[PDB]
């Protein structure tokens, strides 16, 4: 229940500040802003700064609760796989302090997300399945990363030539017309691809020619000329009557 | 002091339409009869609604309260004029004439207003009078009035800042916006969303959000669209609590027409039940179509209207008809061949078209200053 | 003119323009779309 | 010892004192109206104006 989770969370705000020292609250508050808003899917890096900061508070506290404390943290590297922070966290002295058993298991899950490399991908995919059930939200995770794997594997084998065949090239994928080729055609709309298909001999065409100098710096002039003749129609009508 | 009599305003567009209720409709009205002392809300309602029987007396004895609750405020207005003050005295009759103009008909409107315009000092006074023209003018379905109060609201009050009543008009004139056809000034003036909260004058809020919805379908492009959504904080908790709208903005994203047909019917039956949409909900229907045909035939150049059967389940004859009124009204033009099932995009409107708007303006344009040109001389 | 011979003989109205083109075409329409549903 | 002039001692913030010096600077600011500035001006004992 996402909505009784933020009023879990805003009775949690005015009760920070309330009672004299928190002791820790507002690291964990950051916390659950980095639970509730990673389901609203407000922002990653920033929510992947609360697991941060969070971190940063769990330092002498319970070793079962900080054993499990990565399981989150380190999965939402995966979830992101460009936090920009990778180099930073699992560098230091703080992240590595962990010897045990299942955070060795989670630091070669940190180098998962370093990995990235689908055919590597589906395979740790089930080594890692005893990391995924602890996942909270399983399936926004892995949706948005292998929907964007997708693209990814879909732009090295559309770059090479222009042209390609839309038979040959969803064997690979294993399919056509269900949903990939309309993510392709998706991605027209959201101009990440720029091509055309071909539905009777199956070949998607790429063609493209954006620049135009001479009709865009023109017309929108001439719009904007007949707002300097409306404003000096002001001028004309009443000098003359 | 607006929602319990907004919503009798609500009463009178659900009498309106439809014509199944009418005991229903008269229960919570006689329900805010016994309270608010309303005296014109039953009055016009009596002719809409059933003329019973018998109300008089009952109601007679609340405006005889009225007329003592009346006439002590006219007594407050020459005991407290006796001393001297500032605003004092002519403030505390206009609030409460403004309530009497509550009460029935225009009488206590035009009595309130234009006597107690001249001496507020406050920029707050005057917006009062400009606020309890809306209600009135939600009321009865005069435009004059509020047009004019709106006017003056933003002449006096914006000088200068405000938090509270400032963003109010931003509502008001949004809701004017989308009480006429404007669709880019609506969701303009509703991106202030949780910034105003929850007001008397702006009901509940998660209805606010349903409206600012509704026209961000249209005006708001989809990468602006989905921009909005995602990044909005206060704006996208309020749209996660209501399943079925959150649904249609994913599924618009998806662009999987299955459910276009059913969602957007539910949206439609809002649009039916409310008020000031019953003219502009035709237009609404195709609106929202063109939006998703635009991103539909921009896929493919070429396209079979038997894969169209697919996702709307099944369109044949429907869409038949429904593309031909619309490339004749000059909503996306395209060629779409019959019986061949080939669709044809094309149409590149950034070439052609894009330079004939140069010379259509310069002929009525330059035929002015023409005529102009031959008042010289003479 | 006034000289001669003509003196001896937003808003809803310009929705009006897209509106009566509902009128004879199409409707509005709901129930009729909403019908569509459960015929095929 | 004001010799000689009239007698002008360097203010320290005063209840009165720091109540117009807080509606004139926020007249450059948007505020809301349910505001009490009586309040706040006492629950600042000492300091200054700035």
């Amino acid at each position: 229940n996402l909505p009784k989770a933020r009023a879990a969370l805003t009775s949690a705000r005015t009760t920070a500040n309330a009672i004299y020292c928190p002791p820790k609250l507002q690291a964990t508050l950051d916390m659950q802003s980095g639970i509730i808003h990673a389901a609203e899917e407000k922002d990653w890096k920033t929510a992947y700064s609360y697991f941060y900061e969070a971190f940063e508070g769990y330092d002498s506290i319970d070793s079962p609760k900080a054993i499990t404390s990565l399981k989150y943290m380190l999965l939402c590297k995966i979830m992101l796989n460009t936090p920009e922070d990778v180099q930073a966290l699992v560098s230091g002295k703080l992240a590595l302090r962990y010897a045990g058993r299942q955070t060795e298991a989670l630091k070669c899950v940190a180098q998962a997300s370093k990995n990235r490399s689908l055919a590597d991908f589906e395979k740790a995919l089930t080594d890692y399945r005893a990391e995924l059930r602890d996942d909270p939200i399983i399936s926004t995770h892995l949706a948005k990363l292998y929907d964007n794997l997708l693209e990814q594997n879909l732009i090295r084998v559309i770059e090479p030539f222009s042209r390609v065949q839309i038979e040959h090239i969803s064997s690979l994928i294993k399919l056509s017309k269900a949903d990939v080729e309309r993510k392709l055609s998706q991605m027209i709309l959201d101009k990440k691809f720029h091509g055309i298909l071909d539905q009777g001999e199956g070949v998607l065409i790429i063609f493209d020619e954006p620049p135009v100098d001479k009709t865009y710096e023109a017309a929108l002039e001439t719009i904007q000329n007949m707002s300097k003749v409306v404003d000096s129609l002001y001028n004309k009508a009443k000098k003359l009557t | 002091p607006k929602n319990p009599d907004l919503r009798i305003a609500q009463l009178r567009f659900l009498l309106s339409l439809p014509e199944h209720r009418g005991d229903a409709a008269v229960r919570d009205e006689l329900m805010a009869a016994v309270r608010d002392n309303n005296m014109a809300p039953y009055y016009e309602a009596l002719c809409k609604s059933l003329d019973w029987q018998i109300d008089v007396d009952l109601l007679n004895k609340m405006k005889k309260a009225n007329e003592d609750e009346l006439k002590r405020l006219d007594e407050e207005l020459e005991d407290a004029e006796k001393n001297l003050g500032e605003s004092e005295i002519r403030d505390a009759m206009m609030a409460k004439a403004e309530y009497l103009c509550r009460i029935g008909d225009k009488e206590g409107a035009l009595t309130a207003f234009r006597k107690t315009y001249d001496k507020t000092v406050a920029l707050g006074h005057r917006l009062d009078i400009v606020f309890y023209l809306l209600r009135i003018g939600l009321f009865y379905m005069d435009n004059d009035l509020i047009t004019r109060n709106t006017e003056k609201a933003k002449s006096l009050i914006e000088e200068g800042g405000d938090w509270d009543r400032r963003n109010r008009l931003k509502v008001y004139q949004g809701l004017y916006c989308v009480a006429i056809r404007d669709f880019k000034q609506a969701a303009e003036l509703f991106l202030d969303t949780v910034s105003t909260f929850t007001s008397y004058e702006l009901m509940d809020y998660k209805t606010f959000v349903t409206y600012t919805v509704y026209v961000s379908m249209i005006a708001l492009e989809r990468p602006d669209l989905r921009e909005k959504v995602i990044k909005g904080a206060e704006i996208l908790e309020v749209l996660h609590s209501l399943p079925a709208v959150r649904q249609y903005l994913f599924s618009l994203y998806e662009c999987r027409y299955s459910v276009f047909f059913q969602s957007l019917a539910v949206v439609e039956q809002e649009m039916k039940k409310d008020w000031l949409f019953a003219p502009h909900y035709r237009y609404y229907v195709r609106e929202m179509r063109i939006h998703a045909y635009s991103q539909l035939l921009e896929s493919y150049r070429s396209l079979t209207l038997g894969y169209m059967a697919e996702a709307f389940g099944v369109g044949v004859e429907f869409i038949d008809q429904e593309l031909s009124r619309f490339i004749a009204a000059g909503r996306l033009h395209c060629k779409i061949d019959k019986v061949n099932e080939i669709v044809e995009t094309n149409r590149p409107d950034s070439k052609n078209w894009q330079y004939q708007e140069t010379i259509k303006k310069g002929d009525l344009l330059l035929n002015r200053v023409q005529k102009l040109s031959r008042v010289i001389n003479m | 003119m006034s000289e001669k011979k003509q003196p001896v003989d937003e808003d809803n109205w310009d929705d009006d323009n897209v509106e009566d083109d509902f009128s004879n075409q199409l409707r509005a329409e709901l129930e009729k779309h909403g019908y569509k549903m459960e015929t095929s | 010892p004001g010799r000689i002039d009239r007698k002008i001692e360097f203010p320290p913030p005063n209840e009165e004192a720091r109540l117009d010096i807080l509606k004139i600077h926020s007249r450059k600011m948007n505020l809301t109206r349910g505001i009490n500035l009586r309040k706040i001006a006492e629950l600042m004992p000492g300091a200054s104006g700035a």
